């Protein structure tokens, strides 16, 4: 925060800390503790501690520190996660020789005291700091982490300013992120944060999108290492907690358009579909990794292997395919029109050779295999086929063109089997319109207070 | 609607038509075949009206008029190919305008007279083959006229219309 100088000088102020930490008689700590600390020093003075400071380009923090003698750049609340464990990690180091220090202490209700109550130009950074350094946590505090979220996408909502609501929301979820763990198994929270995140997911924004991925990611590791789902489904338990508060979450997935009571998979990999078009390529391999686990857990709750075409796994296989198709697996129309639809979105929205030309050969042999329901998913390849049919000279790319083309042609003779509005005959539609790029504008979309009202009714059920 | 489609289909291989990239126009070609298969009647009318607007156009130049004898050459054959692969079943029956709307360009620029035979000879060759191709469906239409011009050679001994049409039986 400030010019170069205070940013500088807060960087030889960290340096010089550490410095005096190590080289004083009067704590008289031990050696291996000298050694971690010495290594400390050395990772501070390091450029990406450079860059996690905000002090780019100058090669010399020192220099800089004194130059008048001789705000552009946005900041990020990770890279204040980084410093902010790197600091803990050299504090528990020294605190491990020293009995009864009772620093940890202090710093958590220093931290604590700043998280909780409102001032705008703190909060974000004290609830970080709360959530990265406390070792427990308790009903009431999380509880009042999701009344505080609740509160900022009021002020959203009501006030043009945003940008500082967002960053309270961000740090919120993150918050959630750190103390999820140290949160005792007996609470239901476990699950049904869960939701939260995916309630995040539905709010468009990229910062929030790359928070909602981390909270799902340390929830699904943290919630099968509590071994919940060695008897049960990710669908069971998920819409087990959900049982209750329904209504308002049948307000949202109609406006969302996604149904998590009709098909739970299919609903899970529309929302996670967005992370192929996140900026960042980490929250893409997150993406990556949330599919992996949830088709793992998917799999051996049914006791086949991975990679085994189902009717519940076909989803995330399909969309890791881009990273077979047995009718006699998938006899349904709806789920091998939901597989269409998949295929359909990716061929649409992303523009690079390898991916559209294996969605594309995948594609073709759909249309034979499944040519009554095939017209669905007409519009959404309309335009873009048309556009390769006139401007794509590769043979590589145009043959499967004409293979679907003359499928089409072919099989024209019946229309009125199935239309593109089919998938408004139940909840799923939009999957397409929520698999598109990240709008510019990334403004909050209203039924936003449809998700205060859920979260209203999460701590409703739960807290008391 | 894959109407568009293959009516963007065909565009496509319409472009290089003007002009006179090969591998692609080929497989647009192909293409092209495998549509007709199907339905042709819609293929066969685009390929009327873009072969009739072609010869219909008046270009010069010596790169012109071999641009036209390569272009109505690959015209021709292409729509050799798709007339020939049209029976998959016993489907004969074809519109009678439409016959007759392929038919005067294909009667009257090959068969006028020996038309620019140092370049058109095996144009004529592919214009017999396209009407043995096409008589062998719907010459009903064609034997019609053949009928009527007979009975329009009526009075006067001024007619060159013998050479236009009664020269036609031939093929």
């Amino acid at each position: 925060t400030g010019p170069l100088s205070l940013r500088a000088s807060t960087h030889g102020l960290v340096i010089n800390i550490i410095h005096s930490l190590c080289t004083c008689s009067q704590l008289h700590f031990s050696e291996e503790t000298k050694q971690v600390l010495r290594l400390s020093l050395t990772e501070f003075s390091l450029p990406k501690f450079y860059l996690l400071f905000g002090i780019s380009k100058v090669k010399s923090a020192a220099v800089i520190a004194f130059r008048s003698s001789y705000e552009r750049e946005t900041f990020a609340l990770t890279s204040l996660e980084t410093v902010t464990e790197a600091l803990l990690e050299i504090m528990e180091a020294c605190m491990r020789d020293i009995p009864t220090c009772k620093w940890l202490d202090q710093w958590t209700e220093l931290a604590q005291r700043f998280a909780f109550q409102y001032n705008p130009s703190l909060q974000p950074r004290a609830l970080v700091v709360f959530g990265c350094i406390s070792k427990r946590v308790s009903h009431g505090q999380i509880k009042q982490i999701i009344r505080i979220l609740s509160k900022a996408l009021e002020s959203c909502l009501k006030g043009p300013d945003t940008y500082n609501s967002q960053v309270l929301i961000e740090a919120t979820v993150i918050a959630l992120t750190k103390l999820q763990p140290l949160l005792n198994k007996d609470s239901p929270l476990h699950k049904a944060l869960f939701w939260v995140a995916v309630a995040v997911l539905q709010l468009d924004e990229v910062n929030l999108y790359s928070a909602g991925t981390a909270l799902l990611e340390q929830n699904l590791h943290t919630l099968d290492s509590l071994r919940i789902f060695n008897d049960k489904s990710p669908e069971e338990v998920f819409m087990a907690i959900r049982n209750p508060l329904e209504w308002h979450c049948k307000q949202m997935d109609h406006f969302v358009g996604l149904n998590f009571n009709s098909n739970f998979n299919f609903a899970l990999v529309g929302h996670l579909l967005k992370g192929y078009r996140h900026p960042s390529p980490a929250i893409v391999a997150r993406t990556v990794r949330i599919l992996h686990t949830l088709l793992t857990l998917v799999n051996k709750h049914r006791n086949c292997d991975k990679f085994e075409v189902n009717t519940q796994s076909v989803a995330y296989l399909a969309a890791l395919l881009t990273v077979l198709l047995d009718e006699e697996v998938l006899t349904d129309p709806k789920i091998q029109a939901l597989l269409l639809t998949v295929l359909a979105t990716l061929v649409k929205y992303t523009t690079d050779e390898f991916d559209q030309r294996i969605l594309y050969e995948y594609l073709a042999e759909a249309s034979v295999v499944f040519p009554k329901v095939f017209p669905v998913v007409h519009n959404l390849l309309d335009s873009k086929i048309n556009t390769l049919l006139s401007l794509c000279q590769d043979p590589n790319l145009l043959n499967p063109i004409h293979g679907i083309v003359q499928s089409v042609v072919y099989h024209e003779e019946s229309p009125p089997q199935y239309q593109t509005s089919y998938l408004q005959s139940f909840g799923f539609n939009g999957l397409w319109r929520f698999a598109g790029p990240f709008s510019k504008q990334t403004q909050i979309p209203d039924y936003a207070e449809l998700i205060v009202k859920f979260l209203d009714a999460l701590i409703d059920t739960y807290l008391p | 609607r894959p109407v568009e489609w293959v009516q963007a289909v065909v565009s496509r291989f319409d472009e290089q038509l003007p002009i006179k990239t090969k591998v692609s126009t080929e497989h647009n070609k192909e293409c092209l075949i495998n549509i007709s298969k199907y339905k042709f009647s819609l293929v066969i009318s685009g390929l009327t009206t873009i072969l009739k607007n072609v010869n219909n156009m008046r270009i010069f130049g010596e790169a012109a008029e071999k641009n036209l004898y390569l272009s109505q050459l690959i015209i021709l054959d292409t729509l050799e190919k798709c007339l020939a692969g049209q029976p998959k079943d016993t489907m004969r029956l074809d519109e009678t305008m439409l016959v007759k709307q392929l038919l005067p360009e294909i009667c009257h620029f090959l068969h006028t007279c020996r038309e620019g035979n140092q370049h058109a000879a095996e144009l004529r060759n592919s214009a017999s083959g396209v009407l043995f191709s096409l008589s062998c469906n719907n010459f009903n239409a064609v034997f019609s006229r053949i009928s009527t011009r007979l009975q329009e050679l009526t009075v006067c001994s001024e007619d060159n219309v013998d050479v236009h049409d009664i020269e036609l039986l031939q093929y």
